[PDB]
Protein backbone atom coordinates (compact mmCIF):
# COMPACT_ATOMS: atom_id res chain seq x y z
CA UNK A 1 0.00 0.00 0.00
CA UNK A 2 2.83 2.66 -1.23
CA UNK A 3 -0.51 5.13 -1.05
CA UNK A 4 -0.15 5.39 2.21
CA UNK A 5 2.28 8.36 2.28
CA UNK A 6 1.93 8.91 -2.07
CA UNK A 7 -1.51 10.33 -2.63
CA UNK A 8 -1.38 12.71 0.81
CA UNK A 9 1.92 13.83 -0.10
CA UNK A 10 1.38 14.32 -3.40
CA UNK A 11 -2.22 16.13 -2.12
CA UNK A 12 0.23 18.76 -0.72
CA UNK A 13 2.07 19.41 -3.72
CA UNK A 14 -1.04 19.68 -5.53
CA UNK A 15 -2.09 22.75 -2.80
CA UNK A 16 1.55 23.81 -2.58
CA UNK A 17 1.58 27.88 -3.75
CA UNK A 18 4.78 27.10 -5.99
CA UNK A 19 3.20 26.42 -9.64
CA UNK A 20 6.23 24.03 -10.50
CA UNK A 21 5.40 21.91 -7.51
CA UNK A 22 2.28 21.84 -8.76
CA UNK A 23 2.68 20.81 -12.40
CA UNK A 24 4.75 18.36 -11.10
CA UNK A 25 2.30 16.72 -9.06
CA UNK A 26 -0.15 17.12 -12.22
CA UNK A 27 1.95 15.42 -14.24
CA UNK A 28 2.33 12.39 -11.40
CA UNK A 29 -1.27 12.12 -10.74
CA UNK A 30 -2.19 12.34 -14.05
CA UNK A 31 -0.04 9.02 -14.86
CA UNK A 32 -1.27 7.50 -11.61
CA UNK A 33 -4.77 7.92 -12.59
CA UNK A 34 -3.80 5.15 -15.71
CA UNK A 35 -3.46 2.52 -13.84
CA UNK A 36 -6.04 0.00 -11.95
CA UNK A 37 -4.16 0.20 -8.92
CA UNK A 38 -3.15 3.32 -8.78
CA UNK A 39 -6.18 5.15 -9.91
CA UNK A 40 -8.09 3.15 -7.46
CA UNK A 41 -6.53 5.28 -4.69
CA UNK A 42 -6.97 8.54 -6.34
CA UNK A 43 -10.70 7.58 -6.10
CA UNK A 44 -10.57 6.85 -2.52
CA UNK A 45 -9.03 10.14 -1.43
CA UNK A 46 -12.01 13.07 -1.42
CA UNK A 47 -8.67 15.50 -0.43
CA UNK A 48 -6.69 14.46 -3.66
CA UNK A 49 -10.11 14.61 -5.61
CA UNK A 50 -10.77 18.08 -4.09
CA UNK A 51 -7.38 19.25 -4.93
CA UNK A 52 -7.13 17.97 -8.44
CA UNK A 53 -10.69 19.84 -8.71
CA UNK A 54 -9.58 23.26 -7.23
CA UNK A 55 -6.14 22.99 -9.61
CA UNK A 56 -7.80 22.58 -12.88
CA UNK A 57 -10.27 25.44 -12.24
CA UNK A 58 -7.56 28.16 -11.07
CA UNK A 59 -4.56 26.89 -12.79
CA UNK A 60 -3.14 29.15 -15.75
CA UNK A 61 -0.56 26.38 -16.94
CA UNK A 62 -1.96 24.50 -19.76
CA UNK A 63 0.09 21.10 -19.23
CA UNK A 64 -1.19 21.19 -15.21
CA UNK A 65 -4.93 22.12 -16.98
CA UNK A 66 -4.64 19.27 -19.05
CA UNK A 67 -3.34 16.80 -16.30
CA UNK A 68 -6.11 17.37 -14.20
CA UNK A 69 -8.34 17.38 -16.69
CA UNK A 70 -7.70 13.77 -17.92
CA UNK A 71 -7.20 12.48 -14.24
CA UNK A 72 -10.81 13.53 -13.46
CA UNK A 73 -11.86 12.59 -17.15
CA UNK A 74 -9.84 9.31 -15.97
CA UNK A 75 -12.10 8.95 -13.17
CA UNK A 76 -15.08 9.15 -14.91
CA UNK A 77 -14.96 5.40 -16.52
CA UNK A 78 -15.79 4.10 -12.72
CA UNK A 79 -18.74 4.04 -10.55
CA UNK A 80 -16.73 5.32 -7.46
CA UNK A 81 -14.94 7.88 -9.11
CA UNK A 82 -18.09 9.11 -10.96
CA UNK A 83 -19.36 9.80 -7.07
CA UNK A 84 -15.67 11.42 -5.88
CA UNK A 85 -15.99 13.42 -8.46
CA UNK A 86 -19.81 14.39 -7.89
CA UNK A 87 -19.20 14.67 -4.42
CA UNK A 88 -16.22 17.05 -4.56
CA UNK A 89 -17.85 20.14 -6.93
CA UNK A 90 -16.16 18.53 -9.91
CA UNK A 91 -19.51 19.35 -12.29
CA UNK A 92 -19.37 23.17 -11.66
CA UNK A 93 -15.09 23.26 -12.36
CA UNK A 94 -16.19 21.11 -15.35
CA UNK A 95 -18.90 23.40 -16.51
CA UNK A 96 -16.23 26.53 -16.06
CA UNK A 97 -13.65 24.48 -18.27
CA UNK A 98 -15.93 24.44 -21.14
CA UNK A 99 -14.75 28.23 -21.71
CA UNK A 100 -11.51 26.49 -22.08
CA UNK A 101 -9.62 27.75 -25.59
CA UNK A 102 -7.27 24.42 -25.23
CA UNK A 103 -9.36 22.15 -27.23
CA UNK A 104 -7.91 18.94 -24.81
CA UNK A 105 -9.55 20.44 -21.66
CA UNK A 106 -12.66 20.93 -23.24
CA UNK A 107 -12.67 17.50 -24.99
CA UNK A 108 -11.91 16.02 -21.21
CA UNK A 109 -15.00 18.25 -19.42
CA UNK A 110 -17.28 17.56 -21.96
CA UNK A 111 -16.88 13.67 -21.71
CA UNK A 112 -16.35 13.81 -18.22
CA UNK A 113 -19.52 15.89 -18.21
CA UNK A 114 -21.33 13.58 -20.32
CA UNK A 115 -20.02 10.43 -18.49
CA UNK A 116 -21.93 12.07 -15.24
CA UNK A 117 -24.86 12.58 -16.94
CA UNK A 118 -25.22 9.56 -18.07
CA UNK A 119 -24.31 7.13 -14.79
CA UNK A 120 -24.19 9.45 -11.85
CA UNK A 121 -27.46 10.70 -10.05
CA UNK A 122 -27.86 14.21 -9.03
CA UNK A 123 -25.75 15.00 -12.17
CA UNK A 124 -28.32 16.21 -14.34
CA UNK A 125 -29.79 18.87 -11.73
CA UNK A 126 -26.08 20.06 -10.89
CA UNK A 127 -24.98 20.39 -13.96
CA UNK A 128 -28.21 22.58 -14.66
CA UNK A 129 -27.91 24.27 -11.87
CA UNK A 130 -23.77 25.52 -12.62
CA UNK A 131 -25.25 27.13 -15.42
CA UNK A 132 -24.31 24.18 -18.15
CA UNK A 133 -27.54 24.15 -20.41
CA UNK A 134 -26.05 28.06 -21.49
CA UNK A 135 -22.39 26.71 -21.91
CA UNK A 136 -23.37 23.87 -24.43
CA UNK A 137 -26.21 25.91 -26.10
CA UNK A 138 -22.69 28.85 -26.97
CA UNK A 139 -21.00 25.80 -27.61
CA UNK A 140 -23.00 24.48 -30.55
CA UNK A 141 -21.09 27.01 -33.16
CA UNK A 142 -17.82 24.62 -32.36
CA UNK A 143 -16.90 22.81 -35.72
CA UNK A 144 -15.80 19.46 -34.16
CA UNK A 145 -18.49 16.81 -35.07
CA UNK A 146 -17.55 14.59 -33.34
CA UNK A 147 -17.67 17.60 -29.79
CA UNK A 148 -21.11 18.25 -31.00
CA UNK A 149 -22.39 15.12 -31.01
CA UNK A 150 -21.24 14.61 -27.53
CA UNK A 151 -22.49 18.11 -26.46
CA UNK A 152 -25.79 17.83 -28.16
CA UNK A 153 -26.16 14.43 -26.60
CA UNK A 154 -25.61 16.10 -23.23
CA UNK A 155 -28.39 18.65 -23.83
CA UNK A 156 -30.79 15.52 -24.53
CA UNK A 157 -30.34 14.05 -21.22
CA UNK A 158 -30.43 17.41 -20.01
CA UNK A 159 -33.54 18.34 -21.53
CA UNK A 160 -35.75 15.53 -21.41
CA UNK A 161 -38.45 15.27 -19.24
CA UNK A 162 -38.14 18.69 -17.95
CA UNK A 163 -39.40 21.98 -18.66
CA UNK A 164 -36.98 24.34 -16.92
CA UNK A 165 -33.98 22.71 -19.43
CA UNK A 166 -36.04 23.21 -22.52
CA UNK A 167 -37.10 26.78 -21.73
CA UNK A 168 -33.34 27.48 -21.25
CA UNK A 169 -32.36 26.24 -24.81
CA UNK A 170 -34.93 27.89 -26.51
CA UNK A 171 -33.71 31.08 -24.64
CA UNK A 172 -30.61 30.76 -25.19
CA UNK A 173 -31.08 30.09 -29.06
CA UNK A 174 -30.53 26.67 -29.45
CA UNK A 175 -33.23 25.70 -31.88
CA UNK A 176 -31.46 28.09 -34.45
CA UNK A 177 -27.66 26.22 -33.76
CA UNK A 178 -29.57 22.69 -33.82
CA UNK A 179 -31.39 23.69 -37.10
CA UNK A 180 -28.05 24.72 -38.39
CA UNK A 181 -26.15 21.20 -37.31
CA UNK A 182 -29.27 19.61 -39.33
CA UNK A 183 -28.53 21.97 -42.45
CA UNK A 184 -24.94 21.86 -42.67
CA UNK A 185 -22.98 18.49 -41.29
CA UNK A 186 -23.26 14.57 -42.83
CA UNK A 187 -21.72 12.89 -40.00
CA UNK A 188 -24.54 10.48 -39.11
CA UNK A 189 -24.16 10.58 -35.20
CA UNK A 190 -24.43 14.16 -35.06
CA UNK A 191 -27.31 14.56 -36.83
CA UNK A 192 -28.65 11.68 -34.66
CA UNK A 193 -27.96 13.49 -31.25
CA UNK A 194 -29.42 16.43 -32.76
CA UNK A 195 -32.41 15.53 -34.36
CA UNK A 196 -33.18 13.62 -30.82
CA UNK A 197 -32.84 17.01 -28.68
CA UNK A 198 -35.27 18.85 -31.58
CA UNK A 199 -37.60 15.79 -30.81
CA UNK A 200 -37.61 16.66 -27.30
CA UNK A 201 -37.81 20.23 -28.07
CA UNK A 202 -40.80 19.76 -29.91
CA UNK A 203 -43.28 18.17 -28.04
CA UNK A 204 -44.39 21.28 -26.30
CA UNK A 205 -46.68 23.62 -28.16
CA UNK A 206 -45.46 27.17 -27.47
CA UNK A 207 -41.82 25.13 -28.03
CA UNK A 208 -42.40 24.53 -32.17
CA UNK A 209 -42.56 27.76 -33.18
CA UNK A 210 -39.00 28.31 -32.69
CA UNK A 211 -37.47 25.43 -34.59
CA UNK A 212 -40.39 25.90 -37.66
CA UNK A 213 -39.06 29.78 -37.98
CA UNK A 214 -35.62 29.10 -38.08
CA UNK A 215 -36.09 26.70 -41.33
CA UNK A 216 -36.34 23.11 -39.19
CA UNK A 217 -38.75 21.58 -41.15
CA UNK A 218 -37.05 21.80 -44.16
CA UNK A 219 -33.76 20.83 -42.39
CA UNK A 220 -35.34 17.25 -41.26
CA UNK A 221 -36.99 16.79 -44.21
CA UNK A 222 -33.20 16.96 -45.65
CA UNK A 223 -32.56 13.88 -44.31
CA UNK A 224 -35.51 11.71 -44.69
CA UNK A 225 -33.68 9.69 -47.32
CA UNK A 226 -30.74 9.52 -45.40
CA UNK A 227 -29.60 5.34 -44.92
CA UNK A 228 -29.54 5.50 -41.12
CA UNK A 229 -32.87 4.27 -40.14
CA UNK A 230 -32.76 5.88 -36.31
CA UNK A 231 -32.19 9.36 -37.82
CA UNK A 232 -34.76 9.36 -40.69
CA UNK A 233 -37.39 7.95 -37.94
CA UNK A 234 -36.50 11.19 -34.97
CA UNK A 235 -36.62 13.49 -38.05
CA UNK A 236 -40.10 11.64 -38.93
CA UNK A 237 -41.18 11.58 -35.49
CA UNK A 238 -39.94 15.43 -35.05
CA UNK A 239 -41.66 16.67 -38.06
CA UNK A 240 -44.83 15.70 -37.09
CA UNK A 241 -45.16 17.22 -33.61
CA UNK A 242 -43.92 20.69 -35.48
CA UNK A 243 -46.54 19.95 -38.16
CA UNK A 244 -49.02 20.98 -35.79
CA UNK A 245 -47.72 24.50 -35.67
CA UNK A 246 -46.37 24.75 -39.48
CA UNK A 247 -49.60 23.71 -41.15
CA UNK A 248 -49.32 28.09 -42.21
CA UNK A 249 -45.20 27.76 -42.68
CA UNK A 250 -44.32 28.74 -46.09
CA UNK A 251 -41.67 26.50 -48.17
CA UNK A 252 -43.10 23.49 -47.35
CA UNK A 253 -43.38 21.85 -51.54
CA UNK A 254 -39.95 20.25 -51.30
CA UNK A 255 -40.68 18.48 -48.54
CA UNK A 256 -43.95 17.05 -49.63
CA UNK A 257 -42.67 15.51 -52.41
CA UNK A 258 -40.10 13.77 -50.11
CA UNK A 259 -43.07 12.72 -47.55
CA UNK A 260 -45.35 11.29 -50.67
CA UNK A 261 -41.98 9.22 -52.03
CA UNK A 262 -42.26 7.93 -48.06
CA UNK A 263 -45.30 6.21 -48.45
CA UNK A 264 -44.22 3.68 -50.56
CA UNK A 265 -41.55 2.84 -48.01
CA UNK A 266 -41.32 -0.88 -46.89
CA UNK A 267 -41.51 0.07 -43.51
CA UNK A 268 -44.57 0.94 -42.37
CA UNK A 269 -43.90 3.21 -39.27
CA UNK A 270 -42.34 5.41 -42.27
CA UNK A 271 -45.26 5.09 -43.94
CA UNK A 272 -47.70 6.24 -40.86
CA UNK A 273 -45.24 8.93 -39.99
CA UNK A 274 -45.52 10.53 -44.02
CA UNK A 275 -49.29 10.08 -43.94
CA UNK A 276 -49.45 12.27 -40.28
CA UNK A 277 -47.44 14.62 -41.53
CA UNK A 278 -49.07 14.99 -44.67
CA UNK A 279 -52.31 14.75 -42.84
CA UNK A 280 -51.20 18.16 -40.85
CA UNK A 281 -49.11 20.20 -43.53
CA UNK A 282 -52.22 19.72 -46.02
CA UNK A 283 -54.79 20.97 -43.51
CA UNK A 284 -56.12 24.55 -44.90
CA UNK A 285 -53.21 25.27 -47.11
CA UNK A 286 -54.01 25.72 -50.63
CA UNK A 287 -50.47 25.61 -51.97
CA UNK A 288 -49.63 22.06 -50.16
CA UNK A 289 -53.11 20.45 -50.97
CA UNK A 290 -51.67 21.67 -54.82
CA UNK A 291 -48.15 20.20 -54.17
CA UNK A 292 -49.42 17.20 -53.20
CA UNK A 293 -51.89 16.79 -56.11
CA UNK A 294 -49.13 17.43 -58.32
CA UNK A 295 -46.32 15.09 -57.35
CA UNK A 296 -49.24 11.89 -57.30
CA UNK A 297 -49.93 12.42 -53.55
CA UNK A 298 -53.84 10.74 -54.36
CA UNK A 299 -52.51 7.14 -55.90
CA UNK A 300 -49.94 7.40 -52.77
CA UNK A 301 -52.52 8.40 -50.16
CA UNK A 302 -55.34 5.46 -51.69
CA UNK A 303 -52.44 3.41 -52.15
CA UNK A 304 -51.66 3.57 -48.56
CA UNK A 305 -55.30 2.99 -47.62
CA UNK A 306 -55.57 -0.39 -49.15
CA UNK A 307 -51.94 -1.27 -47.85
CA UNK A 308 -53.11 -0.24 -44.09
CA UNK A 309 -55.95 -2.36 -43.94
CA UNK A 310 -57.44 -2.19 -40.70
CA UNK A 311 -54.35 -0.68 -39.05
CA UNK A 312 -56.47 2.63 -38.13
CA UNK A 313 -53.08 4.78 -36.81
CA UNK A 314 -52.51 4.20 -41.01
CA UNK A 315 -55.61 4.57 -42.67
CA UNK A 316 -57.27 7.36 -40.07
CA UNK A 317 -53.95 10.20 -41.20
CA UNK A 318 -54.43 8.83 -44.62
CA UNK A 319 -58.19 9.48 -45.36
CA UNK A 320 -57.69 12.79 -43.16
CA UNK A 321 -55.17 13.66 -46.09
CA UNK A 322 -56.99 12.98 -48.69
CA UNK A 323 -61.00 14.49 -46.91
CA UNK A 324 -58.52 17.95 -46.98
CA UNK A 325 -57.04 17.40 -51.01
CA UNK A 326 -60.44 16.94 -51.89
CA UNK A 327 -62.07 20.37 -50.70
CA UNK A 328 -61.18 24.36 -51.01
CA UNK A 329 -58.82 24.57 -53.54
CA UNK A 330 -58.30 24.46 -57.37
CA UNK A 331 -57.00 21.21 -57.77
CA UNK A 332 -59.88 20.07 -55.51
CA UNK A 333 -62.06 18.66 -58.41
CA UNK A 334 -59.27 16.69 -59.84
CA UNK A 335 -58.40 15.27 -56.72
CA UNK A 336 -61.95 14.10 -56.01
CA UNK A 337 -61.21 12.49 -59.71
CA UNK A 338 -58.21 10.90 -58.61
CA UNK A 339 -59.79 8.97 -55.73
CA UNK A 340 -61.90 7.53 -58.01
CA UNK A 341 -59.67 6.64 -60.80
CA UNK A 342 -57.16 5.36 -58.63
CA UNK A 343 -59.76 2.99 -56.89
CA UNK A 344 -60.17 4.41 -53.85
CA UNK A 345 -63.99 4.62 -53.96
CA UNK A 346 -64.40 0.30 -52.76
CA UNK A 347 -61.81 0.94 -49.60
CA UNK A 348 -62.96 4.36 -48.83
CA UNK A 349 -66.97 2.96 -48.42
CA UNK A 350 -65.21 -0.41 -46.88
CA UNK A 351 -63.99 1.75 -43.53
CA UNK A 352 -67.50 3.42 -42.79
CA UNK A 353 -67.93 -0.53 -41.76
CA UNK A 354 -66.82 -2.11 -38.61
CA UNK A 355 -64.49 -2.60 -37.00
CA UNK A 356 -63.54 0.95 -37.27
CA UNK A 357 -63.89 3.05 -34.82
CA UNK A 358 -65.42 6.68 -34.61
CA UNK A 359 -62.07 8.62 -35.57
CA UNK A 360 -61.45 6.82 -38.94
CA UNK A 361 -65.38 7.10 -39.56
CA UNK A 362 -65.79 10.85 -38.99
CA UNK A 363 -62.67 11.47 -41.55
CA UNK A 364 -64.56 9.17 -44.22
CA UNK A 365 -67.92 10.73 -44.28
CA UNK A 366 -66.16 13.88 -44.38
CA UNK A 367 -64.22 12.58 -47.17
CA UNK A 368 -67.09 10.74 -48.89
CA UNK A 369 -68.81 14.31 -48.54
CA UNK A 370 -66.07 15.84 -50.96
CA UNK A 371 -66.31 13.43 -52.94
CA UNK A 372 -70.00 13.16 -53.53
CA UNK A 373 -69.56 16.52 -55.03
CA UNK A 374 -68.10 15.60 -57.88
CA UNK A 375 -71.14 14.05 -60.35
CA UNK A 376 -68.85 10.88 -61.95
CA UNK A 377 -68.55 9.36 -58.08
CA UNK A 378 -72.57 9.38 -57.98
CA UNK A 379 -73.29 6.33 -58.97
CA UNK A 380 -69.93 4.69 -57.80
CA UNK A 381 -69.95 5.32 -54.36
CA UNK A 382 -73.94 4.03 -54.24
CA UNK A 383 -72.91 0.64 -56.41
CA UNK A 384 -69.99 0.29 -53.62
CA UNK A 385 -73.17 0.60 -50.84
CA UNK A 386 -72.54 3.91 -49.24
CA UNK A 387 -75.95 4.99 -48.82
CA UNK A 388 -77.29 2.16 -46.71
CA UNK A 389 -74.09 2.53 -44.16
CA UNK A 390 -74.47 6.60 -44.21
CA UNK A 391 -78.07 6.17 -43.11
CA UNK A 392 -76.91 3.25 -40.61
CA UNK A 393 -74.81 5.32 -38.93
CA UNK A 394 -76.60 8.74 -38.79
CA UNK A 395 -79.40 6.36 -36.87
CA UNK A 396 -76.94 5.34 -34.31
CA UNK A 397 -75.22 8.41 -33.84
CA UNK A 398 -79.31 10.50 -33.67
CA UNK A 399 -80.11 7.99 -30.60
CA UNK A 400 -77.27 9.23 -28.29
CA UNK A 401 -78.02 13.20 -29.51
CA UNK A 402 -81.75 13.21 -29.79
CA UNK A 403 -68.25 12.45 -26.80
CA UNK A 404 -68.02 8.60 -28.18
CA UNK A 405 -63.83 7.62 -28.46
CA UNK A 406 -63.63 11.73 -28.79
CA UNK A 407 -66.09 12.07 -31.36
CA UNK A 408 -69.36 13.96 -31.31
CA UNK A 409 -72.30 12.15 -32.11
CA UNK A 410 -73.75 15.70 -33.27
CA UNK A 411 -70.68 15.91 -36.04
CA UNK A 412 -71.53 12.55 -37.36
CA UNK A 413 -75.22 13.73 -37.87
CA UNK A 414 -74.58 16.83 -39.59
CA UNK A 415 -71.38 14.77 -41.72
CA UNK A 416 -73.44 11.84 -42.63
CA UNK A 417 -76.75 14.52 -43.68
CA UNK A 418 -74.71 16.45 -45.74
CA UNK A 419 -73.11 13.29 -47.53
CA UNK A 420 -76.44 12.29 -48.27
CA UNK A 421 -77.28 15.63 -49.55
CA UNK A 422 -75.31 16.08 -51.92
CA UNK A 423 -75.77 12.44 -52.66
CA UNK A 424 -79.32 13.53 -53.36
CA UNK A 425 -78.85 15.28 -56.40
CA UNK A 426 -78.47 12.14 -58.12
CA UNK A 427 -81.81 10.63 -59.09
CA UNK A 428 -81.08 6.77 -58.29
CA UNK A 429 -79.40 7.95 -55.32
CA UNK A 430 -82.65 9.65 -54.29
CA UNK A 431 -84.53 6.45 -55.05
CA UNK A 432 -82.40 4.66 -52.62
CA UNK A 433 -82.40 7.18 -49.70
CA UNK A 434 -86.34 7.24 -49.72
CA UNK A 435 -86.28 3.78 -50.09
CA UNK A 436 -84.33 3.22 -46.13
CA UNK A 437 -87.33 5.16 -45.01
CA UNK A 438 -85.37 8.51 -44.10
CA UNK A 439 -88.15 11.25 -44.03
CA UNK A 440 -89.39 11.27 -40.79
CA UNK A 441 -85.31 10.74 -39.31
CA UNK A 442 -84.46 14.25 -41.58
CA UNK A 443 -87.63 16.19 -40.19
CA UNK A 444 -86.57 15.37 -36.60
CA UNK A 445 -83.46 17.02 -37.61
CA UNK A 446 -85.43 20.26 -38.10
CA UNK A 447 -85.84 20.40 -34.62
CA UNK A 448 -82.33 20.06 -33.65
CA UNK A 449 -80.90 23.30 -32.56
CA UNK A 450 -77.79 23.04 -34.22
CA UNK A 451 -77.75 25.06 -37.20
CA UNK A 452 -75.59 23.43 -39.42
CA UNK A 453 -77.75 20.07 -38.93
CA UNK A 454 -80.71 22.07 -39.54
CA UNK A 455 -79.30 22.99 -43.00
CA UNK A 456 -78.46 19.65 -44.04
CA UNK A 457 -81.34 17.97 -42.89
CA UNK A 458 -83.62 20.55 -45.14
CA UNK A 459 -81.09 20.23 -47.92
CA UNK A 460 -81.82 16.63 -47.82
CA UNK A 461 -85.87 17.14 -47.63
CA UNK A 462 -85.29 19.79 -50.52
CA UNK A 463 -83.44 17.44 -53.10
CA UNK A 464 -86.25 14.75 -51.97
CA UNK A 465 -89.26 16.97 -52.23
CA UNK A 466 -88.20 17.26 -56.22
CA UNK A 467 -90.70 13.71 -56.42
CA UNK A 468 -94.27 14.70 -56.43
CA UNK A 469 -94.81 11.21 -53.73
CA UNK A 470 -91.40 12.40 -51.31
CA UNK A 471 -93.17 15.36 -50.74
CA UNK A 472 -96.45 13.73 -49.81
CA UNK A 473 -94.57 11.93 -47.29
CA UNK A 474 -92.52 14.93 -45.84
CA UNK A 475 -95.79 17.06 -45.20
CA UNK A 476 -98.12 13.95 -44.07
CA UNK A 477 -94.38 14.00 -41.56
CA UNK A 478 -95.72 16.59 -40.35
CA UNK A 479 -92.65 19.14 -41.72
CA UNK A 480 -94.32 21.95 -42.70
CA UNK A 481 -94.20 24.04 -39.04
CA UNK A 482 -90.62 22.94 -38.10
CA UNK A 483 -90.16 24.36 -41.82
CA UNK A 484 -92.20 27.54 -41.58
CA UNK A 485 -90.21 28.17 -38.53
CA UNK A 486 -86.91 27.44 -40.12
CA UNK A 487 -88.19 30.14 -42.51
CA UNK A 488 -87.16 33.09 -40.21
CA UNK A 489 -83.76 32.04 -39.52
CA UNK A 490 -80.69 34.47 -39.77
CA UNK A 491 -79.19 31.85 -40.85
CA UNK A 492 -79.63 32.44 -44.95
CA UNK A 493 -78.58 28.51 -45.71
CA UNK A 494 -81.17 27.57 -43.75
CA UNK A 495 -84.36 29.84 -44.40
CA UNK A 496 -83.20 28.92 -48.27
CA UNK A 497 -83.43 25.71 -47.43
CA UNK A 498 -86.97 25.73 -45.89
CA UNK A 499 -88.41 27.78 -48.19
CA UNK A 500 -87.36 25.18 -50.90
CA UNK A 501 -88.92 22.29 -49.40
CA UNK A 502 -92.25 23.98 -48.42
CA UNK A 503 -92.60 25.66 -51.98
CA UNK A 504 -92.25 22.01 -53.47
CA UNK A 505 -94.31 20.65 -51.14
CA UNK A 506 -97.11 22.95 -52.62
CA UNK A 507 -97.14 22.08 -56.06
CA UNK B 1 -9.26 14.11 -31.03
CA UNK B 2 -8.19 10.67 -29.36
CA UNK B 3 -10.18 11.85 -26.22
CA UNK B 4 -13.06 12.29 -28.22
CA UNK B 5 -13.09 8.85 -30.61
CA UNK B 6 -12.40 6.93 -27.10
CA UNK B 7 -15.02 8.10 -25.48
CA UNK B 8 -17.50 7.84 -28.57
CA UNK B 9 -16.49 3.52 -28.47
CA UNK B 10 -17.33 3.67 -24.83
CA UNK B 11 -20.47 4.68 -25.13
CA UNK B 12 -22.11 4.10 -28.60
CL1 LIG C 1 -28.00 27.62 -17.86
CL1 LIG D 1 -52.73 10.75 -58.41
CL1 LIG E 1 -14.84 8.59 -21.74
Amino acid sequence: ELATRAIPELTKLLNDEDQVVVNKAAVMVHQLSKKEASRHAIMRSPQMVSAIVRTMQNTNDVETARCTAGTLHNLSHHREGLLAIFKSGGIPALVKMLGSPVDSVLFYAITTLHNLLLHQEGAKMAVRLAGGLQKMVALLNKTNVKFLAITTDCLQILAYGNQESKLIILASGGPQALVNIMRTYTYEKLLWTTSRVLKVLSVCSSNKPAIVEAGGMQALGLHLTDPSQRLVQNCLWTLRNLSDAATKQEGMEGLLGTLVQLLGSDDINVVTCAAGILSNLTCNNYKNKMMVCQVGGIEALVRTVLRAGDREDITEPAICALRHLTSRHQEAEMAQNAVRLHYGLPVVVKLLHPPSHWPLIKATVGLIRNLALCPANHAPLREQGAIPRLVQLLVRAHQDTQFVEGVRMEEIVEGCTGALHILARDVHNRIVIRGLNTIPLFVQLLYSPIENIQRVAAGVLCELAQDKEAAEAIEAEGATAPLTELLHSRNEGVATYAAAVLFRMSE
Amino acid sequence: ESILDEHLQRVW
